[PDB]
């Protein structure tokens, strides 16, 4: 159902600054 | 702090309870429910329930809606087949404003021609949101089937009536039912002389209703829903009578509603009685309704199509056993602990508290504190608890149901 | 259950039971 | 009397601690009723994909069997006592609690030890609930609102545990074991990351003895590397859409990164949402309302309902809105919504501020009309902020807020940011993400 | 003396020579469209027909006979209550905004 849904991983496409899911945004956002 | 409680020559109750709370609060409970609507003026209270925020003499529909939102209050309208509350809220620093907004609603509504016209088709939405919740046309037909004249008038308005209401058909109503003899300028979070000032200056002003003649009848609604709903009732008694307090405990004896989240409702005699034989979804509980003139008692159904009879014939048989003496005392004293709780828990909140301080003030004329009630629950008899159900079983029956009704029986097949 | 109406100026209109 | 005098007269809450780690607090008040619970730090954010949905699955079996009160006995000692019993999970916190009378309290707290610690989790029940769970995922498909947030949290927090649901996917629920429950249970229910609270009719020392009586045997420690701390959950700007033209209406949501719990500008943002507010097809104000977003939607009948919010998690949150409208009117609403944020970040009229300030006061107060709302705020405060906040402290923080702060705050968290968008329904008109962002900055 | 002039101007404007009244000829704007929406049926249709014939006679450049003309004492100000009601709300809506 709507819980079985899942988002794929665009880590083949992202910027390097954000690949680390453990980190946060907002420290490279202003640069991005 | 304790509860003042007074009365003017005009018959206008007051109350006040300066709890030193930050949040002030006011209620103005009034007897103008749907029951005082005759055959011609049906659904008028439904419109009048929305007629708040409209033009007045002291201010416009615009000034009200902005002045309130600035201070941060509310303007809610609870209403029943008996009563018609104009509740509010605010911060106590700004009561003297919001009071002025209020009585201009009631004491000086213009009810202009055109603002009504915009306001009528709102009903088709209001009436529609409710019936997403299918109870409130099941339950209406009971009063439509059971009672005849006054209490049969649904809160909500029939369709065809919309587009056709007249303003004169409000002025006549207001000048006949918003009357200082049958009102109650309740308060809370606020001092007593303040209210005594305002009422004598604005509410110092001057019909009746017929009685709920029970009939006994059944209405049916084959409306394609996937489930079934049904209610089966019989003549109850009004409030104040100690005969009431036998039903209100017999409620929890029989079916109370879930006290445990996601619970099997073990102690409910009725729901447990269904659980044998039945192995599919269902739910069921007691229905107690106690108006000033009269009331109803019974139970409310939730089941699949084929299994309407196989559920209702558990309730009816069960309650017969409750009428044939088969009963214990701890069930009652257990059931009282429920009833003794829900009353207190209901009046936990200032609002639910406020719902009870004045609802007594209109039918009765005195505030019964909680303690004095809990005595009336302790002084109940296990020969009244019985019946009671003997009145239910032997009594004439009214019924209604909604959903698929291909396997749902009438009364007589019970 | 003994259903009761409620509308408002700012509280969502509802059906107590 | 007055307002500022009032909050001083409020009962100042009381706090205590136990040697295992179980914080305790309460609040005396003249209500004969009361309510007590166990507001803890455990949910889906701690679950991984293999134990996902655990924090909800436990919630059905706690009240369905223990070691010293098996079967329906626990369910019977409440009804017979005449109290209500209740629970609810979240993605971080969790809570069990009771609504009961004052004199019958010493029996209530006894049970929660029999529940939290001594849940037996019999297999005959585990299989039943394993079907009941698969009955409610079917239901929440119809709770269209909650589908959106489950999509919203799933996107902006993609890749983290936080994108998980609460009940878990249907797959894991058909694969979850007693040991995963036992292992999940045996780690998070620990005194240092738990709380007890209650208020209404009691005294704080009627209670401290009772957790010293019953909960003193709790596991107040752990194997040194067993109790993890948090990962900073990042934020994504991403869109998700479940295109479904066959349905009546389209539930939609947008939001951005929230600051977090501790960050004080939440007192700013709650005002701004209050400035915008809410509306759903029943308020008699109509055009004469004050919030421009409402009077428009009443005037032009663009929508049927919408609400703002402010969700706040550990070191982030979610700020945005949810709205419901016919398919021919989505794009019009979004322009208006975005128009207001830019208006607030730029031109926040002081006269419009005092509204939201005065609106917020009558939320927190009127929210705290009873005992159960209080006992949520306690048991939630002792795991989010730490100290409970006396309401005369919120009030001072608010009166600091003027129109200069808002124009700084909304600039920080709205303007030009990377929002997250959700959609479920006939969204044929829902604009692309780029058009949303281009509409984020005025000029 | 004044009032001998209002009665004269009202005869020179022409719009008594076309079965019309005074409120009929007003410039239509948002403030006025409100009022004309707010009128009752019995009077509203009575606005329509006064116009609907004056047009057809400003077509021909003909007029009504002297008898059917309008009379100054009968120049009913039927619209003024409904209008000033509005601009009250307008200035209440503006000054409340300041």
């Amino acid at each position: 159902s709507h819980t079985d849904i899942k988002v794929p991983d665009f880590s083949d496409y992202r910027r390097p600054e954000v690949l680390d899911s453990t980190k946060s945004s907002k420290e490279s956002s202003e640069a991005r | 702090q304790d509860l003042e409680f007074t009365r003017l020559p005009n018959g206008l109750v007051i109350a006040s309870l300066e709890n030193y709370a930050p949040a002030s609060r006011i209620g103005l409970f009034i007897k103008a429910g749907s029951r005082y609507e005759n055959s011609n003026n049906l659904g008028t209270s439904h419109l009048l329930r929305l007629a708040s925020s409209l033009t007045t003499k002291g201010a416009s529909s615009f000034k009200i809606t902005r002045g309130i939102e600035a201070v941060g209050g509310k303007l809610s309208v609870t209403s029943t087949r008996e009563n018609m509350a104009y509740t509010v809220e605010c911060l106590r620093d700004d009561v003297d404003i919001l009071m002025e907004f209020l009585l201009n609603v009631t004491t000086a509504p213009e009810f202009r021609r055109w603002e009504v016209a915009a306001l009528q088709p709102q009903l088709r939405i209001d009436k529609a949101v409710a019936l997403q919740n299918p109870q409130a046309h099941v339950i209406e037909n009971l009063h439509a089937a059971a009672y005849r004249n006054a209490l049969a008038n649904s809160l909500y308005c029939p369709d065809y009536r919309i587009g056709k209401v007249t303003p004169v058909e409000l002025h006549d109503y207001v000048q006949n039912h918003f009357t200082s003899a049958r009102m109650a300028l309740i308060g809370l979070g606020v001092s007593h002389p303040v209210l005594k000032q305002v009422a004598e200056q604005f509410l110092n002003i001057r019909l009746s209703g017929a009685k709920a003649k029970y009939h006994g009848g059944e209405i049916r609604e084959q409306n394609g829903d996937s489930l079934v709903h049904a209610a089966l009732v019989a003549e109850s008694a009004a409030i104040g009578s100690a005969e009431a307090n036998a039903f209100s405990v017999l409620q929890h004896v029989l079916g109370a509603g879930p006290h445990v989240k996601r619970g099997s409702n073990a102690t409910s005699s009725l729901y447990q009685a269904v659980a044998k034989g039945v192995h599919e979804p269902f739910d069921v509980s007691a229905f107690n309704a106690s108006y000033s003139d009269s009331g109803l008692f019974g139970f409310y159904t939730i089941s699949q199509a084929a299994s309407a009879g196989d559920v209702i014939k558990a309730a009816y048989n069960q309650v017969k056993t409750i009428a044939q003496g088969n009963l214990s005392n701890p069930d009652v004293q257990a059931a009282k602990n429920k009833l003794k709780a829900g009353y207190l828990m209901s009046v936990e909140s200032s609002e639910g508290f406020l719902d009870e301080v004045g609802s007594q003030a209109l039918a009765a004329g005195s505030y019964t504190p909680p303690s004095t009630v809990l005595q009336q629950i302790d002084a109940v008899a296990d020969a009244d608890v019985i019946n009671a159900a003997k009145k239910f079983v032997s009594g004439r029956k009214s019924m209604a149901a909604s959903g698929n009704l291909g396997h749902t029986p009438f009364i007589d097949e019970l | 259950r003994p259903v009761v109406a409620s509308v408002s100026l700012n509280v969502p209109a509802s059906v107590r039971y | 009397a007055t307002y500022a005098q009032a909050l001083q007269s409020v009962p100042e809450t009381q706090v205590s601690q136990l040697d295992n780690g179980l914080r305790v607090a309460s609040e005396q008040s003249s209500q004969p009723t009361c309510t007590v619970g166990v507001w803890i730090d455990a949910g889906s954010r701690y679950e991984s994909e293999k134990n996902n949905g655990a924090g909800y699955f436990v919630e059905h079996l706690a009240f369905k069997g223990t070691k010293n009160r098996p079967g329906n006995a626990l369910e019977k000692e409440v009804e017979s006592m005449g109290a209500h019993l209740n629970a609810y999970s979240t993605r971080e916190h969790t809570a069990y609690y009771i609504k009961a009378l004052s004199k019958d309290l010493p029996k209530a707290v006894e049970l929660l030890a029999d529940i939290v610690q001594n849940c037996s989790l019999e297999d005959s029940q585990i299989e039943k609930e394993r079907d009941v769970i698969l009955q409610e995922l079917q239901e929440n498909d119809t709770s269209m609102r909650d589908v959106v947030f489950n999509y919203l949290h799933a996107t902006a927090f993609q890749g983290t545990p936080l994108a998980q649901s609460v009940e878990g996917p249907s797959e894991n629920v058909r694969k979850l074991s007693r040991a995963d429950l036992t292992e999940y249970l045996s780690r998070h229910y620990k005194a240092p990351r738990m709380v007890l609270a209650a208020a209404g009719g009691l005294e704080h020392r009627q209670l401290l003895d009772l957790a010293q009586k019953h909960f003193s045997g709790l596991s107040g420690t752990y194997d040194e590397d067993a109790v993890p701390t948090l990962s900073p959950c990042r934020f994504t700007g991403s869109q998700i859409c479940h295109r479904e033209d066959g349905l009546p209406l389209a539930h939609v949501a947008i939001a951005v990164e929230g600051p977090g719990w501790a960050h004080p500008d939440n007192v700013a943002l709650q005002v701004a949402n209050a400035i915008i507010g809410h509306y759903d097809c029943t308020y008699g104000g109509g055009a004469h309302l004050s919030s421009p977003l409402a009077s428009i939607a009443a005037t032009n009948k663009l929508c049927q309902s919408f609400q703002t919010f402010n969700i706040c998690y550990a070191d982030t949150g979610l700020l945005g809105a949810h709205f419901v409208c016919d398919h021919m009117s989505i794009d019009d609403m979004m322009f208006v919504l975005q128009g207001q944020w830019m208006r607030l970040c730029t031109s926040a009229t002081e006269s419009e501020v005092l509204r939201g300030k005065n609106l917020l006061r009558n939320a927190l107060v009127s929210h705290l009309d009873g005992t159960t709302p209080v006992c949520e705020d306690i048991g939630r405060s002792l795991l989010t902020y730490g100290r409970r906040i006396p309401l005369a402290e919120w009030e001072s923080r608010i009166a600091e807020v003027d129109a200069r702060v808002v124009r700084e705050v909304c600039s920080k968290y709205f303007y030009d940011q990377c929002p997250a968008v959700a959609g479920f329904g006939p969204i044929e008109q829902l604009p692309d993400y780029n058009r949303i962002r281009s509409g984020m900055f005025w000029l | 003396w004044l009032e001998g002039i209002r009665k004269w101007y009202y005869n020179a404007a022409g719009f008594n020579k076309l079965g019309l009244m005074r409120d009929d000829t007003i410039h239509e704007n948002d403030d006025v469209k409100e009022a004309i929406r707010r009128l009752p049926e019995n009077l509203y249709d009575d606005r329509v027909f006064r116009i609907k014939r004056a047009l057809d006679l400003s077509m021909r450049q003909q007029i009504l006979p002297k008898e059917q003309w309008t009379k100054y004492e009968e120049d009913k100000s039927y619209l003024e209550p409904y209008l000033k009601e509005v601009i009250r709300e307008r200035k209440e809506r503006e000054e409340w905004a300041k």
